[PDB]
């Protein structure tokens, strides 16, 4: 559960919040939208698996791990983002269209949100734009983020986390600087105050040669965790990796249902024909000479219109939204 | 006859204090330089019309 | 706390609100948005400074000064907007880009909003655009409201309230005109009933010749209040200028982050360039010659593209986005 | 109430909810929206007139007939709509502009929605774009729907409802086939098990020959109600036309309020005219001459410009905006 630097938290300004996105996936044909921040959800609070909670960084000088419930976050970009599943460090929603995604929990008042630049446009599989699947039409091959939660897309790396320092861990009396360990916690301290100084201090304990606080650092031994390679985390001296987690939800194919356009009406003449086309929204046509040379074309079109192509003895294929190709022959 | 009398009239507006054009006529243009000069082995700066 | 023709009420109608806008400054460069309507903030009752609650009128016939609390009132453009901050008369949030702004108050079931016209649009500081000021980049010269309460942006100018008329005063009976004062309240009569007659009734009092309840009207003196210049009120007989208060939220002068955009490969020939660029937002390239003839050429890019720029022996000047200028020498 | 085949439910598919939509009307021109949906509303159990309370189709296999509140329903487009009558069968609301029409029940946690899609496009009336009707201007004919709930708009022919299966009435056991109708409710069943065989069941019945639980049908003899004639239900053998219910909320002329454009300038010369034109919004220009050749010309203009008019003999005639046409003659 570590906390980063997210550039737009609730108010105006980047600061540090448990909740931070860093990147977005987008790419599957129905509009399933993959995020990982850097919260972890699904786990109880010593990790062991609980759907209905999660577990997040504190906002205290202590710095433990908190918990919350699922049905406190929420995610928007335009308008809300309807929740689709969640692993871990990982998230997946729908939602509609925007230029920038937002996770938000909120804690009763205390609310923290993360806003990160995205531009998710509507996208659709096909030969014709719909903005909704159609009921009836035919079965295409497409492409969509696997709602199980126990799929891999890959995996990410992470490490033994870095130094992190504190100022209640510091105070200055007197013109010397004393540490200030939280109860039981082995705290290692160091800094040059003058010559080189490095320990571990449990309990308030005093150096000499010090007279400004911001001469030394304090922080706690907490090797037992391992935290994601983000890039707002200063990391250990030894960042080898030590462990590898799934990305879930993986983007598996399958079939998507598409509309079949209006069918054309062939209005004919010699050596050629007049296509009568009707199109609520904007679907494609492409057609290509069946001779030597293709002369192919492609153009979306809306609304109801008509084009003149001329067919030769070789002949002329056309191609109109979903439907198979047609082929014709020139007397 | 029930008569009303009905008036306006414009004004600045409140903060056109930072947001406000200002138009100028300007004159020959008169041009001062700075130099640095150095002969032999001492130099010196001076700005001159 | 005046009560005002808002143009559009909760429902479709243009009607009688405390809380209709009448003017609304959207120029600080963070998008912070000041709006003015006729009710009050941030004083209780008597007009002691209270934050969490405000006054307005009443709608009632006796017409005096009711009350409420901030965590009821909320401000929307096209989604729900952010307050800022409040003082007195003005209001101050940070909204999103609409074309309308809509101040409402949810007294429970008792919804009361105006909507005035603007059209509030995305701006932005520097020679890109950009959705959120970035983390890292230069810092410019800019402008924003001051969120600070006692600040001061100008003065505006208060008057005694003028006659405010009413019919619960008034009754018909028997075809002869009453007028039935609240309690204890020296309320100022006037009428012609044939003759033009006037005075002061504080209890229920009888009138002669007059044979329509429309034909006078009754209303109380309170000389003890100060009312805006609004232009939904008739004004008093004597309308001197009486009192001056602050406009708050002064828009003050400060620095803000702005992206510096990816820095351009140069490709090189014979007397000249090819600048190859790259741009995910909208971002000002500007070119000039530096002989006699400027030449300069300013124009707004998208994508990745590239442009070609003859350059003399006396050199050609470039800047892109908000990089420093760059200057070049032909050979 | 029945329940339809609403393409979209809450999350990504097409389901059976008892609250589809199937038509939708949007001609008013103050933006009012008709939506009709399987769901009927202002009825209590008994169907006797509650406006605080609707009834609706049930997710059971008993499936009677439910109900929930007013206040639990919710219309949104983009963002929320409000609604402004209900009628039965029929829904009348005010939306922002969208692409898509939704209706929501949130019977607490349980959520049961349906969206079909309909460019709703703000609508104006008058030849001048504007956000809304203005406070001040001409009154000129509309045709808006009328909020009254006892209008007719129309009949829609409503039948008895036809078989409806069910597969808790079936069940198998040992290889053999036995019905089980839920208490005191005489439950029609058929079906081919070898020879054909058809009856009423209304306690739990063996059957012979019957080898797979596909094989049958059961259904209760529902003929106390009248359901609407969709698309989405299979009829009774016997299809005649048994009812006729009033299409609510009828589209009735008044009056609306349009705004005045500024007034053109008039800067002159010999035969003719150059009229200097200020418009917030796209306003409608229309001119023509008043010789045997109207030679008129239609504009749609925004911002402020300049227009050049040649003005002959028998002169010219222009319309701005809401304003009358004005005459003129060239010397």
């Amino acid at each position: 559960p570590y906390l980063g630097f997210c550039p737009y938290c609730r108010h105006s300004a980047p600061c540090f919040s448990p909740i931070k996105i860093e990147n977005v996936w987008d790419e599957s044909d129905d509009g399933s939208i993959r995020i990982q921040v850097s919260a972890q959800f699904g786990y109880n609070q010593a990790g062991t698996a609980d759907v209905t909670k999660f577990r997040y960084m504190s906002f205290d000088h202590d710095h433990d791990i908190k918990e919350d419930s699922m049905d406190k976050i929420a995610i928007s970009t335009s308008g809300p983002c309807r929740r689709l599943g969640h692993k871990g460090y990982f998230l997946l929603a729908q939602c509609p269209p925007g230029d920038s995604v937002t996770v938000s929990i909120t804690s009763g008042a205390s609310e923290n949100s993360c806003t990160v630049e995205k531009k998710i446009r509507r996208k659709f599989v096909g030969r014709e734009e719909y903005l909704f699947p159609p009921v009836h039409g035919k079965l295409v091959k497409c492409h969509v983020y696997d709602h199980l939660k126990e799929t891999s897309a890959g995996y990410i790396t992470m490490h033994r986390p870095g130094p992190h320092a504190y100022k209640s861990y510091l105070e200055e009396a007197s013109g010397e600087v004393y540490i200030k360990p939280p109860s039981g916690k082995n705290v290692t301290y160091e800094c040059k105050c003058g010559d080189y100084s490095t320990g571990i201090v449990s309990t308030r304990t005093k150096m000499n040669g010090c007279t400004k606080a911001k001469q030394c650092i304090a922080y706690k031994s907490d090797q037992t965790k391992w935290v994601f390679n983000s890039p707002d985390l200063i990391r250990h001296t030894d960042h080898s990796v030590q462990g590898k987690l799934h990305i879930p939800f993986r983007l598996t194919p399958t079939v998507c249902p598409v509309p079949l356009a209006h069918t054309p009406t062939v209005t004919k003449w010699f050596k050629g024909i007049t296509l009568h086309l009707t199109a609520t929204r904007p679907t494609l046509l492409t057609t290509r000479k069946l001779g030597l040379r293709a002369d192919a074309t492609a153009e979306w079109i809306t609304g109801t219109t008509s084009r003149n192509f001329s067919v030769g003895r070789e002949g002329l294929e056309y191609v109109w939204g979903n439907h198979e190709p047609v082929r014709v022959w020139a007397q | 006859e029930n008569t009303q009398l009905s008036e306006a009239y414009v004004e600045f507006a409140p903060d056109c204090t930072i947001d406000h054009a200002v138009a100028l006529k300007v004159h020959t243009a008169a041009l001062k330089v700075g130099l640095r000069i150095v002969y032999g082995n001492t130099t010196a700066h001076l700005d001159t019309f």
